[PDB]
């Protein structure tokens, strides 16, 4: 019923596991879940960012 | 009287491996016939020339 800014506190392996599948990621473009927890209203964190399948059909 | 008794592990293991002949047909033709109807299904895939 309210809105703040929020923020991303990091795990660095989010952004890790985001180049892994972006770079082996070949160009055609790939879905995932993200995996955090929600601490509050004006910031949020994400600890994990998981790996996909090769779903290579769009 | 275990010459029987060998084959008969052997044709448990002949069930298992032959579960597992089906498996490597039939669980990763799921991958592979799934994935291989849908690139054939992405278009009519771009016909061309070698």
């Amino acid at each position: 019923a309210v809105d703040t800014a929020e923020q991303v506190y990091i795990s660095s392996l989010a952004l890790l596991k985001m180049l892994k599948h972006g770079r082996a990621g070949v160009p055609m473009e790939v879905m995932g879940l993200m995996l955090g927890e929600f601490v509050d209203d004006y910031t949020v964190r994400v600890i994990d960012v998981f790996a996909m399948p090769q779903s290579g059909t769009g | 009287r275990t010459r029987l008794l060998d084959s008969e592990i052997k044709i448990m293991k002949s069930e298992v491996l032959r579960v597992t002949h089906e498996l490597q047909a039939m669980k990763d033709k799921i991958k592979e016939n799934s994935e291989k109807i849908k690139v054939n299904k992405t278009l009519p895939y771009l016909v061309s020339n070698v």
